[PDB]
DNA sequence: ATCGGATGTATATATCTGACACGTGCCTGGAGACTAGGGAGTAATCCCCTTGGCGGTTAAAACGCGGGGGACAGCGCGTACGTGCGTTTAAGCGGTGCTAGAGCTGTCTACGACCAATTGAGCGGCCTCGGCACCGGGATTCTCGA
DNA sequence: TCGAGAATCCCGGTGCCGAGGCCGCTCAATTGGTCGTAGACAGCTCTAGCACCGCTTAAACGCACGTACGCGCTGTCCCCCGCGTTTTAACCGCCAAGGGGATTACTCCCTAGTCTCCAGGCACGTGTCAGATATATACATCCGAT
């Protein structure tokens, strides 16, 4: 009795997201392959990012993600700021610049 | 003695803030402001302990991101000292 | 009761017309807002006059308002 | 009572691109609400557009669209490709 | 009751913030400016948490009303839950 | 005596807004010619109540017209 | 084939507040889009705010309360007024 | 027969209101209390709307609403601007206004 | 192509606007600015048109395409 | 013969044109930028003729409202002429 | 441009504590197998609306010239802000009590979905007439060179 | 200053097409029953929010001094606005051809709903090492006398 995620090949549950997608009140039916479809996707793009905060964090001497590596790795590309647009981040900080003209 | 020129120490508090994450503002004033503007909605409420962090973490990147416009806002007009003017412009621009 | 009579006779300037001091103010004029009453404006009007009696602005038959009170 | 949440998948998709590093537990309250919040998007992006040309059912072609719509630039040429081929795998077994 | 509690928001505090967004030099007139933009900025996000609260026949404010108050007006904030 | 009384008192009432009860009346309205005042006309104006408190027919705030005595 | 519209119910209340006048083709479309706008801008609130108490049936308190979070101003209280007036002359059959 | 907006002395049509309701996934099932309520709000910002829009017609020496006068009536008042700050009127144009500044001296 | 918004229409619409005086140097922003403001509207109806299965851009897709982008617009339906 | 003074005529055009309510730009040549614009994401297309319509009517309305925010950042820097620098700042301040 | 004194900053070495990572039972939600009915794919058609081309007017666009007003640089001065020191205030931390209110459980009843039969409200077509666009007339206000 | 040139002005005609009203016909909303689940209410548990006290000691506060910067003034020059002349192509009316949008049958297969069975993930407990704190030391950096 094989999961429908290791018959796809995916690591995130496929059958919990149909179960979201079906009692959220979205549409009267659910098709067969949407929820594999749009897992796929969600592991794609936590995936993504995951690596972006690991190799702002191994540059610090430090083997573990706190939020302010998140911060700094989201606000760092330029594809990936645009979707976290109007979103702010607990304990992030900003990103270190000065104006030019401030300098001596 | 010894003395550093006017100018020196704000730049380098300028690096010092923009490096650390933590609150810039008291605890215990910003609480008993948020409850005194909250009295006069609906009284005797009571709050969450999450709630005030939550509200105060939110509530500073609002400034800072207003300051950071208005930093814009003054240098346009060949100047390094931000007035209201420049506050009243960005919220102006902003919509606000 | 010197103060009493003086009230009354000042309320009674501001009530009654001021050209007629026998007719109560129910005229008016939208140049300026200075307010008459109705007995004298017609003649006002009827002597062939566009001045205002207190501050000279013009008017003409149009620029006639009645009001109450 | 109990409360569901994408930790450990965040954890074992973790685990296959940095194999040493760990993650602090503010952390990952963070990427379980980033996660909720695409989801959410893309969900309410599809229901109204299948809903626009009078249909009743949700399909892989609808969020394939709302993929399109709602992720900018490379990224959507890449989450694409990356959703087809799982659903044609799915589909040979 | 409570009353004069704006003056928490000290001259130091405000110009950690202005030296976090980057600015050298600070006019003497801003103190005031930043209390009544901050001062009208509190008030629209806790009116709704506190419409929230009031529906749910609740007496506590909690959390989530916070973060669905900030979301209605696109203010999204992560890190709490929601 | 009261007579006297009693006609400074109906002076008192016609001098006076009678909403407010506080302030001269300088304010008219074209449409039914009423008077109030205008510190009354604002906040009526403000509450989204466009209409006479007497004649009750609806008006514009351009309706408002400024009087003197 | 047919096309629903509100041009006759707002001609009918245009009639009331103003009892000769006209309106345009245009104004009167725009007046048609507009209401379509505030309706399903209310109507959207009232099922997210039904949703995170955790309940199924939308009733006349969601309204009352989504009423209160979009309307600004007066224009709330006096909304509230008027729906509350019609509800408690419905029931009174 | 007596419909149920005569019923509740509206001018919207209360059953239209309710099988859009029903009929467009917002819920398992609504109220019977729901489209009362929701018509008369829709009628009640109609009707203010359609006054202002009138006095701006009646304004101007016209006796047609055209939708130059439903921007004039909407842009002139703070509330409904607010209400509609992020929407776009076709040929409605702009409110006529001049910075002191540029006045001549 | 891009030459055909001329010079008095863009000082038209600034004047509309409200300026006074207009440097040398604005119309070539203008046009720059115009240009990438159609193709952010152009390609999200474009696709809105092509899920549908269709060939011809509708007055819908324009709309619908715009309110996704937070400007809506009322007189051309829905 | 007769003249007048720089500035004169220029403040007639606002008053002109704020009263109007028709479009300002040729309606062809804007037809033929649309229909070349959308050649690269899909070639062989037809567009109805109300979706010009309302494609330029939405871009009368964003070029006039960036024209009218640009004019407060001339006049914020002590000018009359308005310059590139303010538009770009515009833009920066309004989030593109 | 030169160096020297003084100050703030980055680097390598103990230690030590609480949060992260792993193991265990147990449900409750997910997988397997089966049936019935309606939503959607496919073929045919037919007529509306889109594209393409021609000829005439004339309104708008392009080009050149002259001059005056506004942009920009350089100077001078005086007040407001940054830096440092000594003194005053209250934030932060820990520990202890008390109780209001959030959360869960068990019953039961009124309310909303679902179905069948009727009939009047609302929509599509069709006239028609009057509100609005265009034309001159005689009443009070622009403007710029003396 | 005040006169000349360009722009008001109220008011009796003329013509046209689109807004307003009327009519025939469906089909969506109204009445009347029936039933089963959602939610309202009473009861009980225990947790976390509010209040008080005492002790560091970090940070806010007030004062004085000097200087870099904001602001007003003057001068130059160059570039943008007004105006007249010539070249362009937008706009309008008319015609013709056909692509594809929208509607109507027909059928089949895909998804909801039911029941049974059991493995995954959630709450709970436990160990130990990654990072915070403290400290001595080397080094970059700023300002002044030359
Ligand atoms: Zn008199
Ligand atoms: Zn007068
Ligand atoms: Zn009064
Ligand atoms: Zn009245």
């Amino acid at each position: 009795a094989k999961t429908r995620s290791s018959r796809a090949g995916l690591q995130f549950p496929v059958g919990r997201v149909h179960r979201l997608l079906r009692k959220g009140n979205y549409a009267e039916r659910v098709g067969a392959g949407a929820p594999v479809y749009l897992a796929a996707v969600l592991e794609y793009l936590t995936a993504e990012i995951l690596e972006l905060a690991g190799n702002a964090a191994r540059d610090n001497k430090k083997t573990r993600i706190i939020p302010r590596h998140l911060q700094l790795a989201v606000r760092n590309d330029e594809e990936l700021n645009k979707l976290l647009g109007r979103v702010t981040i607990a304990q992030g900080g900003v990103l270190p610049n000065i104006q030019s003209v401030l300098l001596p | 003695p010894h003395r550093y020129r006017p100018g020196t120490v704000a730049l380098r508090e300028i690096r010092r803030y923009q490096k650390s994450t933590e609150l810039l503002i008291r605890k215990l004033p910003f609480q008993r402001l948020v409850r005194e503007i909250a009295q006069d909605f609906k009284t005797d409420l009571r709050f969450q302990s999450s709630a005030v962090m939550a509200l105060q973490e939110a509530s500073e990147a609002y400034l800072v991101a207003l300051f950071e416009d208005t930093n814009l806002c003054a240098i346009h007009a060949k100047r390094v000292t931000i007035m209201p003017k420049d506050i009243q412009l960005a919220r102006r621009i902003r919509g606000e | 009761d010197e103060a009493l009579v003086e009230e009354l006779a000042n309320f009674r300037t501001l009530v009654y017309c001021s050209l007629c001091s026998k007719n109560w103010k129910n005229m008016a004029i939208k140049t300026c807002g200075h307010v008459f009453c109705e007995n004298c404006c017609k003649e006002r009007l009827a002597a062939r006059m566009r001045k205002c009696p207190t501050c000279n602005k013009a008017f003409s038959s149009n620029d006639l308002l009645t009001v109450h009170l | 009572t109990r409360k569901e949440s994408y930790a450990i998948y965040v954890y074992k998709v973790l685990k296959q691109v940095h194999p040493d590093t760990g993650i602090s537990s503010k952390a990952m309250s963070i990427m379980n609400s980033f996660v909720n919040d695409v989801f959410e998007r893309i969900a309410g992006e599809a229901s109204r557009l299948a809903h626009y040309n009078k249909r009743s059912t949700i399909t892989s072609r609808e969020i394939q669209t709302a993929v399109r719509l709602l992720l900018p630039g490379e990224l959507a040429k890449h989450a694409v490709s990356e959703g087809t081929k799982a659903v044609t795998k799915y589909t040979s077994a | 009751v409570l009353r004069d509690n704006i003056q928490g928001i000290t001259k130091p505090a405000i110009r950690r913030l202005a030296r976090r967004g980057g600015v050298k030099r600070i006019s003497g007139l801003i103190y005031e400016e930043t209390r009544g933009v901050l001062k009208v900025f509190l008030e629209n996000v806790i009116r709704d948490a506190v419409t929230y609260t009031e529906h749910a026949k609740r007496k506590t404010v909690t959390a989530m009303d916070v973060v669905y108050a900030l979301k209605r007006q696109g203010r999204t904030l992560y890190g709490f839950g929601g």
